[PDB]
């Protein structure tokens, strides 16, 4: 329809990881303020859109959330080319989930783009008693592949603004000194 | 093969759907971002 | 085990991304045509 | 969100028969006049809106398209309890999807309302010379079964338009003596 956008720039954003982890609470909460304990796993993908604002310009964030079960890997693939940040998630409870973050880092370098940015994620950090992943291993992986990390809490809602403005703003950052020195 | 968890559709059947379901929640929300009259 | 047509997904997956292709198509109709202005 | 509706009337149609005897063109003319030659088939179940007038009131026509593959037949199931009128669709170039009408019908009879309408399209009547089903037979099945029929095209163009307010004047009728006699 060829009508003037009421935004500025467009941030196209991905979650990825491993299935149960809470990447569609983590968006919930950021995109409703709502937080569901009954398990809805996610069939194949879905989108949440926000728009904020940062540094007095209107910032419109596609969030795309990706099913983390295998038989969605083909559908939820076609959707890392035009990611520009990527929610890398796992849950603390749960040692797997964590381990496989390398395993997804590989997703990423195999099929995002060459200089996406990148956070991770440490979910579920209200359920201290179960915890598997103690906050330091995180931090350390994240240092070691220079990259951002927090723990957050979609339930409690911990650290979910701030992910997605931190990685919001990393990305208008970086596409700003883009946009000006070319 | 009266299990309610047999695989039955393909990649291209879901993927299809899914692609549909998208393009719609884009354009129902760009309609209802045009109602600020 | 390489075939596109395999099938994969199961019923309640399918008729679940229909339900809401469903109801989002009905609701981008009503709020087109909530647009005489 | 309780509006004032558009509508005086809303009419819940079914279309069922065997994949590929051209329900979705049918409708698809009906609804937007167009006629595409590529077989899309449905997957599922799928539906359009036109409303129509008759004796000067507002009919919606919410019309229900189902998938022919066997398949689907769970998923189209769940759409002939609120059926008002159902068009029974064969090819008239293929004697089995006409044979398959009366299995067609006995669903029907299974699934749907004791007394919802029904009407037989005998389709692509366009295409004579791979004519299977006489026009005859397809005539006298319908008066086997005491409900109406007739030949239609969606390449052509061919009793569309009367196929569906035909079924439309029936229901409206038979609900308004309903109604009336309350
Ligand atoms: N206590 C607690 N539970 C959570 C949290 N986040 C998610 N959950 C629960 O964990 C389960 C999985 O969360 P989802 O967000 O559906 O998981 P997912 O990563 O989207 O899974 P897939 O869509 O299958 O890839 C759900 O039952 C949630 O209620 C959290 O921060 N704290
Ligand atoms: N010549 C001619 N071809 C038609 C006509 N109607 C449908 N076709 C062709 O027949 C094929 C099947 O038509 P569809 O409308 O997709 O069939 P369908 O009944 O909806 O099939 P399912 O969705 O699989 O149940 C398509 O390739 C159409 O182009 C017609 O009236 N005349
Ligand atoms: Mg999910
Ligand atoms: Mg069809």
């Amino acid at each position: 329809s060829h009508m003037a956008k009421t935004y500025d720039y467009l941030f196209k954003l991905l979650l990825i990881g491993d299935s149960g982890v809470g990447k569609t609470c983590v968006l919930f909460r950021f995109s409703e303020d709502a937080f569901n304990s009954t398990f809805i796993s996610t069939i194949g993908i879905d989108f949440k859109i926000r728009t904020i604002e940062l540094d007095g310009k209107r910032i419109k964030l596609q969030i795309w959330d990706t099913a983390g079960l295998e038989r969605f890997r083909t559908i939820t693939t076609a959707y890392y080319r035009g990611a520009m940040g990527i929610m890398l998630v796992y849950d603390i409870t749960n040692e797997k989930s964590f381990d496989n973050i390398r395993n997804w880092i590989r997703n990423i370098e195999e099929h995002a783009s060459a200089d996406v940015e990148k956070m991770i994620l440490g979910n579920k950090c209200d359920v201290n008693d179960k915890r598997q992943v103690s906050k330091e291993r995180g931090e350390k992986l994240a240092l070691d592949y220079g990259i951002k990390f927090m723990e957050t809490s979609a339930k409690a809602n911990i650290n979910v603004e701030n992910a997605f403005f931190t990685l919001a703003r990393d990305i208008k950052a970086k596409m700003d000194k883009k946009l000006e020195g070319n | 093969l009266t299990d309610p968890n047999r695989p039955r559709f393909t990649l291209q059947e879901l993927r299809d759907v899914l692609q549909e379901r998208n393009k719609l929640k884009s354009q129902l929300l760009v309609v209802q971002e045009e109602l600020q009259c």
